[PDB]
């Protein structure tokens, strides 16, 4: 077995507890997003109508 | 007629005896040091297996 801590060099977990930290996974996963936003809008208006009809 | 034989007494005797004892002591010391070299070898093989487990990790 391994004891309270193990023996002293430390032993070996050097290699266990570095090629672990952790399983890694690693979750190449669960992002979220800023999305992006569109822009608005082209006029100045023109008259024919509506000046005469009001 | 007297037939006498001073063969194996004594500075010959007790120097063959001291010669034996010194060598027995040598043998004991070297067997103990052997056992030490061993037990060391076993702790080292255990460490090697732990480290190879880490390398697999």
């Amino acid at each position: 077995c391994e004891e309270p801590p193990a023996p002293a060099p430390p032993p070996a977990k050097p290699k266990a507890a570095a090629a672990v930290p952790v399983k890694a996974a690693p979750t190449e996963t669960g992002a979220q997003a800023a999305p992006s936003y569109s822009y608005v809008y082209n006029p100045v208006g023109k008259r024919d109508p509506f000046r005469s009809p009001i | 007629m007297m037939i006498r034989i001073n063969l194996l007494p004594v500075r010959a005797v007790k120097k063959r005896e001291m010669g034996r004892q010194v060598l027995v002591l040598f043998a004991v010391v070297l067997i103990g040091a052997g056992v030490a070299n061993y037990l060391w070898y076993d702790d080292r093989q255990s460490e090697l297996e732990a480290h190879q487990a880490g390398v697999a990790s």
